[PDB]
């Protein structure tokens, strides 16, 4: 029942509030108990990383800002830490992703509309 | 050396100010000093003031 | 005391442009006391109407020339200055003019309104000389006082004007030339008393009694002054609009609590026992109650205003 409210706030707050699990522990419950409370609902929450990589991927293709704002806008640690997450997930360079004139759904994790 | 000339003309309007020179036809120069309202001009017996 | 006050006697109009009006009886030394004091007031700040702007077709600026006219363009400005219109209920009106054919346009030619009384019919505007010509001008009329010719209006106010409007230099004052003479009023025991013969030569747009009656409204305003004269902001918001974490405050508004004053007047033990609160939401309640300076269950005096709405 209760932690429905985490789902689309996370659609809205992968932004300027740097939310970690202890910042996600501000949703009422503990660090370890929110995990399995999210697990049997969804199957897959720390999804957040995907939204961070999905949520950064609105900035590559659909806004004209270059790459250095992107690795620090949507709450990743660094430009290699971004591309470490990028290459584990999308298996590309984002300089080889946005510059390419074609773009399809290989690595971009969907948001949970459960 | 020139490509072309563009030369625009502007016109203006200018009225009595302090410091505006003022004379008759006899060498009686004058700096207009102060612009007084119509009441505190001296006025004759039949209304029409100086 | 042996006081006396002067009163209305008469108004003798020669015409619309000339009149005389007496006032009697004054005591000794009072005739120039009120006499010149109106001559300085009836010229300075007497309100009336004038012409403020003109807009006019086929010409982009006042220093051009128009086809089919005898006189120049700014001579139309120097002829539309001396027009005189009496507006009854508006401190801003307009008038249109549409005219064609050879012939001098007089003031009868313009398209009037029901409440701008025309004083002169023949105050000559222009001269037409070729029959195919046509005129559209729109004369703005305001009511004011003094000799501010809206050159301060462009200099105090910087709106984005459209290209084509010409600004008129205006004198709002209707009164032109006013003088007085003081003769002896005859009361049988008081031969010392005198009268106040007051003349007036203006244009139209004025009833003279209104000019004299408005003067004492001006003076006695200054003549009164020499006689008579010698709540927490994040407590007054909704609980949802307190700007807290993911789920700590929006859970409280399903208890119908949509004000922070309603938050502090709930028992903490039974607010955190409803099956929607979480046990890390406890510290944000403990945040906004301790940072502001409130206690548990402490009665706030009046948390709502006269505006009471929810969602």
């Amino acid at each position: 029942g209760i932690i429905r409210d985490l789902l689309i706030w996370l659609e809205g707050h992968l932004d300027q509030p740097l939310s970690l699990d202890n910042v996600a522990a501000k949703a009422g419950y503990s660090k370890w108990h929110l995990q399995r409370m999210f697990k049997d609902v969804t199957g897959h929450i720390g999804y957040i990383r995907a939204r961070r990589l999905s949520k950064s991927a609105v900035a590559l293709r659909l806004t004209a800002r270059p790459i250095l704002d992107i690795a620090l806008q949507y709450r990743f640690d660094s430009q290699q830490t971004f591309t470490r997450a990028f290459k584990k997930q999308f298996a590309q360079t984002p300089a080889l992703y946005r510059r390419s004139p074609e773009w399809s759904a290989f690595g971009i994790r969907p948001p949970l509309r459960l | 050396g020139v490509l072309k000339i563009v030369k625009v003309y502007l016109a203006v309007k200018r009225r009595i100010q302090p410091g505006d020179k003022m004379a008759g036809r006899h060498g009686n120069k004058g700096v207009i000093s102060k612009i007084n309202p119509i009441e505190d001009m001296p006025y004759d017996e039949n209304g029409t003031p100086v | 005391t042996e006081f006396l006050k002067p009163r209305l006697v008469d108004i003798e109009q020669v015409s619309s442009t000339h009149a005389k009006v007496t006032l009697e009886p004054l005591e000794r030394g009072f005739g120039h006391t009120l006499g010149n004091a109106l001559r300085r007031i009836l010229l300075s700040s007497m309100p009336g109407c004038a012409v403020t702007e003109v807009e006019i077709d086929g010409v982009l600026h006042e220093y051009s020339t128009k086809e089919g006219v005898q006189e120049d363009i700014l001579e139309i400005l120097l002829n539309l200055k001396g027009l005189a219109v009496r507006v009854q209920g508006k401190d801003e009106v307009i008038l249109t003019l549409n005219k064609s054919g050879i012939g001098p346009v007089t003031a009868a030619d313009i398209t009037h309104d029901g409440d701008v009384e025309i004083v002169k019919p023949q105050h000559v505007i222009c001269h037409l000389t070729d029959e195919n010509a046509s005129i559209s001008m729109r004369i703005k009329v305001q009511r004011g006082r003094g000799y501010v010719p809206a050159s301060t209006r462009i200099h105090s106010e910087e709106d984005e004007r459209p290209i084509g409007r010409l600004l008129v230099d205006a004198c709002y004052s209707p009164v032109e030339r006013i003088a007085y003479n003081v003769e002896a009023a005859r009361v049988e025991q008081r031969t010392d008393l005198d009268k106040l013969v007051i003349e007036m030569e203006t244009n139209g747009t004025i009833d003279p009694e209104e000019a004299i009656r408005r003067a004492a409204t001006i003076l006695a305003e200054q003549l009164e002054a020499f006689v008579d004269l010698r709540f927490d902001p994040i407590l007054l918001r909704p609980v949802d609009d307190l700007e807290l974490t993911v789920r700590s405050a929006n859970c409280l508004k399903a208890e119908a609590i949509h004000y922070i004053g309603d938050l502090v007047q709930r028992t903490e033990v039974e607010l955190l026992k409803t099956p929607n609160l979480g046990k890390k939401s406890l510290t944000e309640i403990k945040d906004v109650l301790a940072s502001r300076g409130l206690s548990l269950g402490m009665r706030l005096e009046n948390w709502p205003p006269a505006s009471i709405a929810d969602e």
